[PDB]
């Protein structure tokens, strides 16, 4: 989860539809 | 919750960019 | 290129309008 | 319908979960 | 207020002209 | 800790959305 | 063609940077 | 003005309180 | 130049994200 | 150049240091 | 996570301050 | 030196090309 630690492009991919 | 609120604004902008045409599903 | 640019403003607005509910975003 | 006109905050509520 | 305690959009409406 | 300067930028963006054409008289940091 | 609504959001961000704590009285779209 | 013709930061200083 | 000016604001935000720690060199 | 046409992640890579 | 978040505001400011000159950005 | 304080527009000019 992306406001505790920073998320990479790859972790961010998981929100995409 | 002010910090989490500011971070989320940044997060949805990144998602918009990362996800391109596929779009995305945001939940806090 | 306004389509790409307008989407970034739209997702911020949605973030603000939807609050803890989140939202679901797609172009097209 | 929102890039080519200012949608009402009422209307944008349609995108919410 | 709003940079110490989170303010909803309804709350921010009280600062509009 | 909240950076008030940075929080202020977000608050002005929120105010712009909320108040539209009539604008805002104060930025409530 | 310039979207004035969207341009306005950028202008308010610029104004926030430029005017700092004293703020701005008008958004010159 | 500024959403039809580009305004520099020096120019925007004229709208600060 | 108003449109190119608005686009560049968006562009530097994307670059910031894409480039991560390497940073970037921006020219209009 | 990224304001005439839209640039992908890959075209954007080229501005990075 | 403020470091990531503050960088995004810094690059916008730099974009605005530097104008046609551009700028060079790195973290660290 | 700018995340942990507001740099002057004078100071930020140091990052310009
Ligand atoms: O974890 C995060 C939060 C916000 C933006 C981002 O790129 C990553
Ligand atoms: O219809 C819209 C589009 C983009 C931003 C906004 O606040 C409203
Ligand atoms: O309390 C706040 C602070 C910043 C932006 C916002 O929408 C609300
Ligand atoms: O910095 C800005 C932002 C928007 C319009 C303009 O002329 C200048
Ligand atoms: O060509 C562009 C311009 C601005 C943002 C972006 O992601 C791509
Ligand atoms: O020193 C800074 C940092 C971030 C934004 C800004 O306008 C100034
Ligand atoms: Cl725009
Ligand atoms: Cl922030
Ligand atoms: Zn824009
Ligand atoms: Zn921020």
């Amino acid at each position: 989860q992306c406001c505790t630690s920073i998320c990479s492009l790859y972790q961010l991919e998981n929100y995409c539809n | 919750f002010v910090n989490q609120h500011l971070c989320g604004s940044h997060l949805v902008e990144a998602l918009y960019l990362v996800c391109g045409e596929r779009g995305f599903f945001y939940t806090p």
